[PDB]
């Protein structure tokens, strides 16, 4: 009959800096670390009593029925996920980014391989290149015509050094309906650029 | 020195069954709990059940309950331990990265992790990928690796002499069944005519092994 | 004024020095013997903390027990390491008898007396002691056997209920027999049975529901047989007259019964030469069992539970259990205390 809740689940701080999240449980909680990829690494145990060989940068509160975790200076190092748990109870979690890089995409289009139209089948990648924040917008125009629920898009994880992110989308349909239309345009709307940008291309 | 070991990735069909290994050694092992732990893609972690280890004796929750199967065993000098996991009657939606760990205190606090084992679960017999070039045109190009199973693929340029601004995508898990990604990188504009641009895509599981020249 | 204090004790008992039977022969040696007429001091408005499940005089009494079964039941072959042992395992008398603990000069023992204490808190009716009441070391697992019963009502004691990895000691307050046999010619020789009164065991398993439900707000109870492990704990493990005993207790836990449930319950039993030691150190192997009829009537007096862990909301699940028998001694320690008079 245990419950818990977690905090924002996703906050953006600059480098060297002091953050915490809090949970609110009714047992004995536990704070984790986890990057992208690899195993959970316990920091703190009930509550305030600080893991071994752990930087002397993270505590935590043992006040009432919330439970506090803070990070100082914060180091590149530190940008991964975190979250609590009771017992066998666990959250999802908190994702983690760095700010103030503001950065505009590098857009670019690109059309099918010749190879891959001898199978059939027509791949159209549209992709953004290193920028910030994470939000952006994507959608494909076919002869000037919003094109939805036929597309893919996949994002990276925030590079170490730049602080970017990259965002690739994935048009994919027939052969026969790509050799229907001429003009394919990939528009992209950004916080940071003035205009939307949109890029596109003549099939021949 | 403590140390749990994971056996290496698993496939299977649904309705079948699988077993993942977690073997400890470095400390007294009798002394604590082993939970077991996993993590579907883009979700948090979800308990799976303890063993005692002096005992055999499990515990899980309603939904393992039924399926899942918790053992040990330990060598004749009791300072080794071999951890199984057997779960039952896949689902689809029992892919999940598989892990083992420590409970230390009654804080059940986990300060020891295993490496983790990868166990997908479909249909989809194993298919090596189709490796198509994306054309350049500052500028950028890269290679779009379509229609592989199961994962994972390694990207890299120049057989990793070139590392500079790599983006390689994760892959998507296409509606067919079968996954795929893209993996692109920019360079100068002068750079087109004279350097040679090559992708190396290798797919483990369906041994498959592609170098692509990509040209406008 | 005193203080909370650890230090070894010593035992006493009434064991015959004639007697060939085992527990009788390491009293005889390690116990002295009872006093005829103990005293007790209830204490007047005194309120001392307890908590039985740090409770020192447990791992004496554990050391004492190992220490009992090592001298005394040794088996044909058992393993060290990587090495096979093999030494004469004659048949013996077994029957266990009832030690007392007590403290030595310059410390006393402590007892609480509230009725309804569930080993954990604060205890306002507390008296003094030299000596532990007398406590038979009675191994075996899933249920408890020849012990004391709780004052009425009925008491579940676990440390911490809300952790499934605790586990659930329960206290009746009114006993139900256990018969077992293995029959008279032996025609599998190691084909043995357990009965119980159905009618008894009933009322006294709803009862203890009723309880589970005063600590799990109201909701269902379901009991369920154990998930796996080493069958001295999926099954009802104990030793009657020095053979092993293995015994099925699905029928047991019957939630139906909770149509024609008033019957003589049969438990389906085994007596096995292949076992897993409770100390902790792997297999022994034992002659096989003596001939003539062999019986233990004992009286159930507690039960050990499992919880299920999990999001489960609507239900809660329990399964017996065991295999630490340090447990068994803690269900009669509960309520007694060492402090040292400062
Ligand atoms: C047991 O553990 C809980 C959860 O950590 C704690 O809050 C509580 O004080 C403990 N209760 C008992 C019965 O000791
Ligand atoms: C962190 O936790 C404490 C203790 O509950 C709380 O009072 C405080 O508001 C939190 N700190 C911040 C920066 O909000
Ligand atoms: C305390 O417990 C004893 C039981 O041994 C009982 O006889 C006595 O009346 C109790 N004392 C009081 C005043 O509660
Ligand atoms: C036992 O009683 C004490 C005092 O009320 C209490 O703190 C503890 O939680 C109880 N244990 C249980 C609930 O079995
Ligand atoms: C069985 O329990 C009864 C009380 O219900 C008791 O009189 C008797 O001593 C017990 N038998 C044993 C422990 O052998
Ligand atoms: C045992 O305790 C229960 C409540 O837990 C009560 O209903 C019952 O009367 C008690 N049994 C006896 C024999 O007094
Ligand atoms: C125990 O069961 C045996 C065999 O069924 C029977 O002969 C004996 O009378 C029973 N003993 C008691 C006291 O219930
Ligand atoms: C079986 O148990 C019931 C419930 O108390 C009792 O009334 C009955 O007499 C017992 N049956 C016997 C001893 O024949
Ligand atoms: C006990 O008996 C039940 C019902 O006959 C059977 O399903 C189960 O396998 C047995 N359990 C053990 C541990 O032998
Ligand atoms: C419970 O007991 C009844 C009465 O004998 C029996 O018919 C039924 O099979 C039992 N329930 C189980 C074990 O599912
Ligand atoms: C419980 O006590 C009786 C004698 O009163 C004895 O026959 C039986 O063996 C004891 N139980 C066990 C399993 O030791």
């Amino acid at each position: 009959d245990i419950q818990m809740t977690q905090s924002p689940s996703s906050l953006s701080a600059s480098v060297g800096d002091t953050v915490t999240i809090t949970c609110q449980a009714n047992g004995y909680l536990n704070w984790y670390q986890q990057r992208r990829g690899k195993a959970p690494k316990l920091l703190i145990y009930d509550g305030s009593k600080l893991e071994r060989g752990v930087p002397s940068r993270f505590s935590g509160r043992r006040w009432g029925q919330e439970y506090n975790l803070t990070i100082n200076n914060l180091q590149p190092e530190d940008i991964a996920t975190y979250f609590c748990q009771v017992y066998e109870f666990v959250v999802p979690g908190t994702r983690l980014d760095l700010k103030r890089t503001v950065a505009a995409p590098s857009v670019f289009i690109f059309p099918p391989s010749d190879e891959q139209l001898k199978s059939g089948t027509a791949s159209v990648v549209c992709l953004l290149n290193n920028f910030y924040p994470r939000e952006a917008k994507v959608q494909w125009k076919v002869d000037n015509a919003l094109q939805s629920g036929n597309s893919q898009e996949s994002v990276t994880e925030q590079d170490s050094k730049d602080s970017t992110y990259s965002l690739s989308s994935t048009l994919t349909l027939s052969k026969a309906d790509y050799e229907k239309h001429k003009v394919y345009a990939c528009e992209v709307t950004h916080q940071g650029l003035s205009s939307p940008v949109t890029k596109s291309f003549n099939r021949g | 020195q403590v140390q749990l070991l994971q056996s290496g990735a698993a496939v299977t069909k649904p309705g079948a069954s699988v077993r993942v290994s977690c073997e400890a050694s470095g400390y007294n092992i009798r002394d604590y709990f082993i939970h077991w732990w996993r993590q579907a893609p883009g979700q948090g972690l979800q308990w799976v059940g303890w063993i005692n280890p002096k005992t055999g004796q499990p515990n899980n929750p309603r939904q393992f309950q039924g399926r899942v199967s918790l053992t040990r065993h330990a060598s004749w000098d009791f300072d080794t331990y071999s951890f199984y996991m057997d779960l039952k009657a896949l689902r689809s939606d029992d892919t999940a990265v598989y892990f083992c760990a420590r409970q230390r205190s009654d804080y059940w606090d986990f300060d020891v992790w295993g490496s983790g084992t990868q166990v997908t679960v479909s249909s989809a017999s194993t298919k090596g990928p189709s490796v198509f070039p994306l054309a350049p045109s500052t500028a950028a190009l890269g290679c779009l690796v379509k229609d592989y199973f199961p994962e994972p693929v390694t990207v890299s340029w120049n057989s990793g002499a070139l590392t500079s601004g790599v983006h390689t995508f994760p892959a998507v898990l296409q509606s067919s069944g079968l996954y795929s990604l893209s993996s692109v990188v920019t360079v100068p504009s002068s750079s087109l005519g004279t350097q040679t641009y090559i992708c190396n895509v290798n797919h483990k599981p369906s041994n498959t092994k592609v170098d692509k020249k990509v040209e406008p | 004024v005193w203080k909370d204090a650890d230090t070894t004790l010593f035992c006493a008992s009434d064991a015959k020095a004639h007697e060939t039977e085992v527990h009788n022969v390491w009293a005889t040696h390690a116990c002295v013997p009872t006093d005829p007429n103990p005293q007790e001091i209830h204490l007047e408005n005194v309120t001392e903390n307890f908590n039985m499940w740090k409770n020192n005089m447990v791992e004496q009494m554990q050391e004492d027990v190992i220490s009992l079964w090592d001298q005394s039941l040794q088996p044909c072959v058992k393993l060290t390491g990587g090495s096979v042992i093999k030494q004469a395992c004659p048949k013996i008398s077994f029957d266990p008898i009832p030690i007392h603990y007590c403290t030595p000069a310059g410390y006393v023992i402590l007892k609480c007396n509230d009725k309804n204490f569930n080993g954990t808190g604060p205890c306002k009716n507390v008296s003094s002691v030299q000596c532990t009441h007398g406590i038979k070391p009675v191994v075996s697992t899933q249920l408890l056997l020849n012990g004391s019963l709780a004052e009425e009502e009925i008491i579940i004691r676990t440390e911490n209920i809300t952790d499934n990895a605790k586990t659930i000691i329960v206290h009746l307050n009114k006993s139900v027999e256990i018969n077992c046999t293995r029959p008279s010619n032996g025609g599998d020789i190691r084909k043995a049975y357990c009965e119980i009164n159905g009618t008894k065991w009933n009322k006294v398993l709803k009862q203890v529901t009723e309880k589970l439900k005063e600590h799990f707000n109201n909701k269902t109870i379901i009991f369920q047989p154990p998930s796996g492990g080493d069958l001295e704990i999926t099954m009802h493990h104990f030793n009657c007259r020095g053979e092993f005993f293995y015994c099925n207790t699905t029928q047991l836990f019957n939630n139906t019964c909770i149509k024609g449930c008033n019957g003589t319950i049969t438990l389906p039993c085994k007596i096995k030469q292949i076992i897993n030691m409770w100390q902790g150190t792997g297999q022994a192997m034992y002659a096989p069992p003596i001939d003539g009829k062999i019986n233990c009537v004992s009286n159930i007096t507690g039960i050990l539970l499992t919880r299920d862990g999990g999001e489960n909301n609507s239900t809660e699940i329990f399964r017996p259990g065991g295999g630490n028998i340090k447990d068994n001694w803690r269900s009669e320690l509960y309520k007694y205390k060492v402090v040292q008079i400062e």
